[PDB]
RNA sequence: AGAACUGGCGCUGCGGGAUGAACCGAACGCCGGGUUAAGGCGCCCGAUGCCGACGCUCAUCAGACCCCAGAAAAGGUGUU
RNA sequence: CGUCGCUUUUUGAUCCUUCGAUGUCGGCUCUUCCUAUCAUUGUGAAGCAGAAUUCGCCAAGCGUUGGAUUGUUCACCCACU
RNA sequence: CCAUCUGUGGGAUUAUGACUGAACGCCUCUAAGUCAGAAUCCCGCCCAGGCGGAACGAUACGGCAGCGCCGCGGAGCCUCGGUUGGCCUCGGAUAGCCGGUCCCCGCCGGGGGUCCGGUGCGGAGUGCCCUUCGUCCUGGGAAACGGGGCGCGGCCGGAAAGGCGGCCGCCCCCUCGCCCGUCACGCACCGCACGUUCGUGGGGAACCUGGCGCUAAACCAUUCGUAGACGACCUGCUUC
């Protein structure tokens, strides 16, 4: 069709200051600062307006599933006004039968070292990306916590452990086992 | 005397259709610093057809047969070679005038360099479609000198940096120069007939 | 068409240039690749293999049915006497590969270096590097050779040591010492160069290089067998009695359609005499080899902890073609590369 | 990014084609790739030119939707588009570069004589501030 | 005391793809690739100077290794601004890629 | 394998179809200038080195010019 | 019940090349190639509890034997894997 | 295998399982963007080293010769090709370029406010030389460095193929090394081509030629047997 353009529009509260080298987006918030470059997507980025701070991408022209992009924008765009303000926490438990799942945490919450999964002897060292860090949880039973900025940081990383705890030659309908995800929160609540 | 051709930036066979037919016509042409050199579609397919191309091996000796040769200079050479009358005497000598190298070698990185708008990415892709370097399609593929060539580009690009900072120091001179006095007799007649 | 049996072909096509190899003394394709973290060392030495003899020892491992047990083991012996460092190379790197960038030759050289840069040692006139020893002492090139150490500290990364043997210390005939030239994993290269620089003309025994118990690599060139046929060379099966014009040949050597022969084929030629690298070869022991005349000839060698005898490894008449070893020695387990005094290369 | 766009009375500018070097302003547009223009004090009068043959420009032009030739006159003069045109910087590049383009070959003999001689002055004063920064950098 | 002659280069013959005719050289005169701007080129004298080891001159007296074959410029050549141009001899075949020389004879500006 | 009508090949070069008996143009004394046919004009390789027009299409098996030298039923919230 | 295809390891059909000659079965020996995968690697699906099987996927890297009867190709049996 | 010893790791990914996330207000492994990922693949290890380079050694006496290096002028032989050079940022492309107060990295560079230009004019549709016939007389503008060097000496710059460049101290020297004007001559060879450069190019061979330097090594024969069909290969041959 190639349509006249759209435009979809990001508000942002004042606590997050955001500025744009280009394509790059550079969101400071409170807990921290974070940066994306978006020089593969061909879309001009305007923030507009004082005291108010809009956010405004738009695609001028454009085909079709060049029109499913600028949506794309301004979804990652919040996920960085989201974990700068209020973080990223992952919950995941740990499922199992007969053998428990022991798991400790070797360096600073950088490396998870489980054991003892489903009774074997081999060890799964499982090391994360930068800027996310691990907690046993309490009050509550054989679970870990996965706290941090970036969402493509915390989900990924959470899915390194949910891919590490993978039962091999068996049956996967019964034999449920592993530490798989159980909840898509954040750090600071109720904002 | 001598083109002199920066490679990054340009298309495989669009710089090599334009080189092999300067050099039929009697120029000598230089392309430097071929790990920059593009390839439209996405990665993945020019590194299954350079894949395809190592299997093609005549049977009986791989000794004598297709040379595959695994650096970048020599992927473009080869490019060049396919656009040339090589087995004739009048296609032999044109590919003797050029010399393709790969990054830019001391006598190349103090000369002015080229480019070639017919043959450049930006001009001649759509820019919604995937290109692939030749710079780690030749490093997927047999080439061990991928490491050893960027270390010494970013120790030629730095000192090049110093140069270009002492070059646009003589310009900040000499308009400030220009300021001065009394040479307004010579601007009448430049500006006259475009100065 | 379909064999209507699976075989796998005879040989190795990874050592398909059955050939006699270009040179006599082993060449290192390759030397550890070093990061500077660790301190300053050589990788690599000359040694002459004497001959073999075999061991008694109480092996300790684990799981094994070995295990407190007395286990014999064949045992190849080197004789190394100390090399002599003499030169320092620099190799800079490029998008070409390594190039040599300049060498440094000690002050004065010794005469078994001299021989090695000659066909012809008697009908020489002696006169290799003389020239070159008389810009040590002047003071327009003494400038200027401490200039190009102070070049090759700035530019090049990798640099190796010229050092030959001394064939006088050995039962041989040749008085040719082998020059070789082999790569130090130092430090920084700073470091790495004013360790040269410090120890020219001077020896680097075999024990200040490798240790006992430690794994090595063996590089030589192996025993010369010959014009050999189909059936030795390559191994294959012979045909029955009943064939004409012949027992030790391959039958067919190709389909028609490829009309032609391949390089996959067996075919007769030259065995042996090929240059061959043997892995993971370990070091059973050390030797030292017959000390000060105070006590007037402590022989010494081969007593063990448990022997407490005054014997030494030369076997009972002489290593066989061999000679009688009188120097330092590393002892392998097991065989190796090349005849009895063939000179083979040991390397980390 | 994006400071100039076509609308309705944007003064465009015309590279090739056989309307070449005049101006015109965007009346209106057609579909995607060709727009209605005309120019009524430059001798351009109303068809339809391709996007890609046209030159945007800085001026604007404030006059209703597709309308006809004289309200478009009006307000190209009103506005004062051709004295306001010549006196920018790429009117007069445009302008300097048919200068050169009609330079004859005794003309270019007097561009040769007066040229040397300004390098020689730009030459001793550009020298002249060399000996004067080492001297400053003296103490 | 300075240059009088445009620089051209001899590139090929008039050929079809298999066939070709000797009889007319085709030219690429430099700075002009286009068919219109060729007007100018259209009947001047061009030449291809060359060097021997025997010994000829007209215009000094005194002979030297240099000597030459005469042509002119007859038409343009596709749209690319090159010219054919037909000499007197045929070309030698090693000039091709060398250059050849065109003046500015029997020009009517 | 066997007939009908017409043309051709055999007896026939030439331009083109990369290659070629028969396809497509065109039939031929020896040459110069001009212009075309069929086919083409990124580079082999003469000629688009036109500021050519409108759209369609992404292939991890893309497509690419009569004869003609490789595909079907069926299917796709892939895109138009 | 249908119905669309592929392949040229079956057998035909045809008669283009060869009748001033292309040495015609099988085995043995030996090299390479194909994939329409028996096994080995990584996998998805079961009427997958485990064990064992079964059906697909990327994949031809590496293997695919010792014998009795028979001129056998083919067969069939013993045994190992 | 009838004795004995040894057989070695990295990359991008296929299948597949996922993450973020639209199209399609949700959902979605995919559309852009990321992840894990293998007997495959490519390299390493290992084998061979190219009409492919490199670093370095020594370089022909004898009794006359002989050979390198530097500075030469002279004539002839062979191969011909070119007619002025640009001595350089990175790069982006839905974005770039320049100049500049303040905050920091051993008197340079990075950040931001501020000002510009921008179909690029601090524009290779360009810029520096120049299209310079020479000279003489004779005035203005410019110009106080002198500029060509076979000078002499010193510095540090350039290792990816540095073979090229920058600076300084003394020196035989110029005071026209440019622009405008004055005066008047040089082959004015009587209309005509191969003119005008690179350039005292490259290669070979000898002569007249000043100075500084050098005094070898291969191959055969003989020997060896770590080697061999033959060549090849590994070695010995000191007056102890
Ligand atoms: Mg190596
Ligand atoms: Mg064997
Ligand atoms: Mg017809």
């Amino acid at each position: 069709m190639k349509t006249i353009l759209s435009n979809q529009t990001v508000d942002i509260p004042e606590n997050v200051d955001i500025t744009l080298k280009g394509r790059t987006v550079i969101v400071k918030g409170p807990r921290g600062t974070l940066r994306r470059d978006f020089n593969h997507i061909n879309v001009e980025l305007s923030l507009l307006g004082k005291k108010k701070k809009r956010l405004r991408v738009d695609k001028w022209w454009g085909n079709r599933k060049e029109l499913a992009t600028v949506r794309t924008i301004c979804s990652h765009v919040q996920n960085m006004i989201k974990g700068v303000t209020l973080g990223f926490r992952y919950k995941m438990r740990s499922v199992y039968a007969h053998f428990p799942i022991n798991v400790v945490i070797q360096e600073n919450g950088s490396l998870v070292e489980i054991r003892n999964f489903l009774g074997e002897k081999y060890i799964r060292r499982v090391r994360m990306r930068p800027g996310v860090a691990c907690s046993v949880s309490q009050a509550q039973k054989d679970e870990l916590i996965l706290e941090g900025n970036d969402i493509e940081l915390v989900s990924n990383s959470a899915a390194l452990i949910q891919q590490a705890t993978t039962v091999k030659n068996k049956d996967i309908r019964k034999f449920l086992d592993g530490i798989y995800v159980s909840e898509k929160g954040t750090v600071q609540q109720a904002d | 005397q001598v083109l002199v051709l920066d490679g990054r930036g340009h298309l495989l066979g669009r710089l090599a259709a334009i080189v092999a037919k300067q050099v039929l016509l009697g120029r000598k042409v230089v392309v430097v610093r071929c790990e920059g050199i593009n390839i439209s579609g996405n990665f993945y397919r020019n590194k299954l057809k350079y894949l395809a191309f190592l299997r093609k091996r005549m049977n009986t000796n791989p000794s004598r047969g297709p040379y595959h040769f695994r650096a970048p200079s020599r992927i473009f050479w080869r490019t060049v070679r396919g656009m040339l009358p090589h087995k004739t005497k009048r296609g032999q000598a044109a590919l003797d005038r050029l010399k393709v190298f790969d990054g830019i070698p001391p006598p190349y990185d103090k000369k002015k360099r080229m480019v070639v708008p017919a043959a450049l990415k930006v001009v001649r892709l759509k820019p919604t479609r995937k290109f692939a370097y030749l710079g780690r399609l030749a490093h997927e593929v047999g080439w061990k000198y991928q490491a050893v060539t960027a270390t010494l580009e970013e120790k030629r690009k730095e000192k090049a940096k110093i140069h270009y900072r002492k070059k646009k120091q003589l310009m900040r001179l000499r308009k400030q120069a220009e300021k001065n006095v009394e040479k307004k007799i010579d601007k009448y007649t430049e500006v006259l007939k475009t100065h | 068409s379909h064999r209507k049996f699976s075989a796998p072909r005879h040989g190795s096509l990874g050592f398909l240039p059955r050939k006699r190899s270009s040179r006599h003394r082993g060449k290192v394709k390759s030397f550890p690749k070093d990061d500077p973290s660790k301190p300053v060392h050589l990788t690599a030495f000359l040694g002459y293999k004497a001959g073999m003899t075999h061991i008694v020892r109480e092996v300790d491992r684990p799981g094994s049915k070995v295990n407190k047990k007395e286990v014999v083991e064949a045992v190849t012996i080197v004789e190394t006497p100390p090399m002599v460092v003499v030169g320092i190379v620099g190799y800079v790197e490029t998008p070409r590969g390594l190039r040599t960038f300049k060498t440094v030759f000690a002050e004065h050289i010794s005469d078994e270096c001299k021989r090695r840069f000659y066909k012809n040692w008697h009908k020489s006139k002696k006169k290799a590097f003389t020239k070159y020893c008389k810009k040590w002492q002047d003071e327009d090139g003494k400038k200027q050779l401490e200039k190009d150490f102070s070049s090759m500290k700035k530019y090049c990364q990798v640099i190796r040591v010229i050092a030959h043997t001394q064939m006088r210390l050995l039962p041989l005939r040749q008085k040719k010492a082998h020059l070789m030239e082999i790569q130090v994993n130092g430090g920084t290269v700073a470091e790495k160069l004013d360790w040269a620089r410090e120890r020219l003309e001077q020896q680097v025994p075999v024990n200040q290089v490798f240790g006992q118990d430690e794994m090595i690599d063996v590089i030589g060139v192996t025993k010369g067998k010959g014009y050999k046929g189909v059936t030795s060379r390559w191994h294959t099966k012979k045909l029955p009695r009943k064939t004409h014009r012949g027992l030790r040949k391959v039958a067919c050597i190709g389909a028609w359609h490829p009309a032609r022969v391949a390089f996959s084929v067996a075919r007769a030629g030259q065995k042996g005499y090929h240059h061959r690298t043997e892995i993971n070869k370990k070091i059973y022991k050390i030797g030292q080899g017959y000390l000060i005349k105070d006590g007037k000839l402590i022989k010494n060698n081969a007593s063990t902890d448990y022997d407490l005898s005054d014997k030494s490894i030369n076997p009972l008449g002489g290593f066989v073609h061999y000679g009688e070893v009188t120097n330092d020695f590393v002892m392998l387990k097991g065989c190796v590369v090349g005849t009895k005094k063939r000179v083979l290369t040991l390397r980390k | 990014v994006f400071r100039r766009f076509v609308e309705v009375g944007r003064v465009a500018y015309v590279s090739f084609g056989p309307h070449a070097g005049k101006l015109v302003a965007i009346v209106d547009v057609i579909d995607q790739n060709r727009a209605l223009v005309d120019g009524p004090c430059t001798q351009v009068r109303r068809q339809a030119m391709p996007f890609k043959c046209m030159q945007l420009t800085d001026f604007i032009l404030k006059f209703p939707h597709s309308a006809h030739q004289k309200y478009v006159r009006q307000a190209w003069q009103k506005a004062d588009i051709n004295t306001k045109w010549a006196a920018t910087r790429w009117a007069k590049k445009i302008e300097a570069r048919e200068r050169k383009a009609k330079m004859t070959d005794f003309d270019r003999f007097k561009v040769m004589k007066a040229k040397k001689m300004r390098n020689r002055i730009i030459k001793n004063e550009v020298k002249k501030l060399q000996k004067a920064a080492l001297l400053k950098a003296s103490p | 005391s300075g240059r009088l002659w445009s620089k051209a280069i001899f590139a090929g013959y008039k050929r079809g793809l298999r066939n070709q005719r000797e009889h007319t050289a085709l030219l690429k005169i430099e700075g002009v690739y286009a068919r219109d701007e060729t007007e100018f080129y259209l009947g001047k004298r061009c030449a291809y100077v060359y060097k021997a080891k025997n010994n000829t001159v007209t215009p000094g007296g005194k002979p030297n290794k240099t000597r030459v074959i005469w042509g002119k410029v007859t038409r343009a050549h596709g749209n690319s601004g090159m010219v054919r141009a037909k000499f007197r001899s045929n070309l030698p075949a090693k000039a091709i890629g060398h250059r050849i020389r065109v003046m500015l004879y029997p020009s009517r500006i």
